[PDB]
């Protein structure tokens, strides 16, 4: 289907908590989430706007991918344009920028 | 049989009881799928809105025990669209307010919402009934967050 | 007794606590072939516990509570080193 870009280069991900009685000011390492995700989920497709449920030290966390960029291997520059579109999908990779943003509760810390 | 005898009225109260006896059963799909028979039947009839009004609200609420809140929205934007009388009535409003509170996992603001249901509209001990067995259900879930 | 016990490392899984009756015993619950019975253990060399048998739980696998997945910030299924451990040396 995507011919080329079959690699996932910049993933923006909302962060938002489950359950509002449940908000942690506790400090989450951003290394350690991409770290998490690229562990427990790895070679597999993923759109804009898909959710996902993150364990993350027994704390249940909703994440939206709200945008995808996707790159073709041998691509020393990411030059293709991010798309929101949900026609774009790649796959995760172990370099993949994992950038994360406050849910629209905007509670997580 | 009374709907093979188009005694829609009487067909209709039969199936009130048969659906309100399988909610207090543990039965909610069952229930629901009742009510949306009863839905079904009256509508475009003059006479049963209000019937329809707690309807649609009684299906919610047992897709809501079932733990099928995409089912209760369904629901509730389905009475929305189809009836008018229902979309203003206070019984879409409760029903949005349980959807948005088992969607937040918020037990407290569930139980805030059925008091200020009760201020102005009583509740019956059916809905008592599903709606404690609805925060039990946010209770278990709690066990299932450990 | 302490004085005799295997203090080779193991590599063992965090996974939800059986119970609550085993989480209130703050005891970690192992079986009969991964450690001895009533014994200290530390795990990560800084989170110390006392052993207990369970049959619940397969060898090679260590139960923890959320309270102590809290104080170590261990997700689930997550991968920790256990020895025997003498507090008095």
């Amino acid at each position: 289907y995507s011919g080329k870009q079959s690699y996932l280069g910049s993933i923006d991900i909302d962060i938002s908590f489950r359950a509002r009685g449940k908000a942690v000011s506790t400090v989450f390492d951003q290394d350690e989430l991409a770290k998490q995700f690229v562990r427990c989920y790895e070679s597999q497709i993923f759109s804009p706007t898909q959710y996902l449920i993150m364990e993350f030290q027994g704390h249940f966390f909703d994440l939206k991918i709200r945008n995808v960029q996707a790159i073709d291997l041998g691509d020393i520059e990411p030059t293709s344009a991010v798309a929101t579109g949900i026609e774009t999908k790649g796959i995760l990779t172990k370099q993949t920028q994992i950038n994360f943003f406050k849910g629209r509760d905007g509670l997580v810390n | 049989w009374y709907a093979q005898d188009q005694s829609v009225a009487l067909s209709n109260k039969c199936f009130i009881k048969c659906a309100d006896l399988k909610a207090l059963d543990g039965q909610y799909i069952e229930a629901s799928d009742i009510y949306s028979k009863l839905i079904k039947s009256s509508m475009g009839n003059r006479l049963s809105q209000w019937s329809l009004k707690d309807y649609f609200l009684k299906k919610g609420l047992c897709q809501l025990a079932a733990t099928d809140a995409v089912a209760a929205a369904r629901t509730l934007q389905e009475g929305q669209s189809e009836d008018p009388n229902f979309a203003d009535s206070r019984e879409s409003n409760f029903l949005k307010s349980l959807i948005d509170a088992v969607n937040e996992g918020d037990s407290e603001q569930l139980s805030e919402h059925c008091k200020e249901f009760d201020n102005f509209m009583r509740l019956d001990k059916w809905k008592i009934t599903i709606l404690n067995k609805i925060k039990e259900s946010i209770q278990q879930q709690e066990d299932d967050l450990l | 007794d302490m004085t005799n016990m295997d203090t080779r490392t193991r590599h063992l899984k965090v996974s939800n606590c059986p119970n609550n009756s085993y989480a209130l015993a703050n005891v970690a619950a192992v079986s009969p072939n991964d450690f001895p019975n009533n014994i200290y253990i530390i795990i990560d060399n800084l989170f110390v516990f006392t052993t207990r048998h369970s049959n619940d739980i397969p060898p090679g696998t260590i139960g923890f509570n959320g309270n102590q997945r809290t104080w170590g910030g261990w997700s689930l299924n997550q991968d920790v080193q256990a020895k025997a451990f003498d507090l008095f040396k």
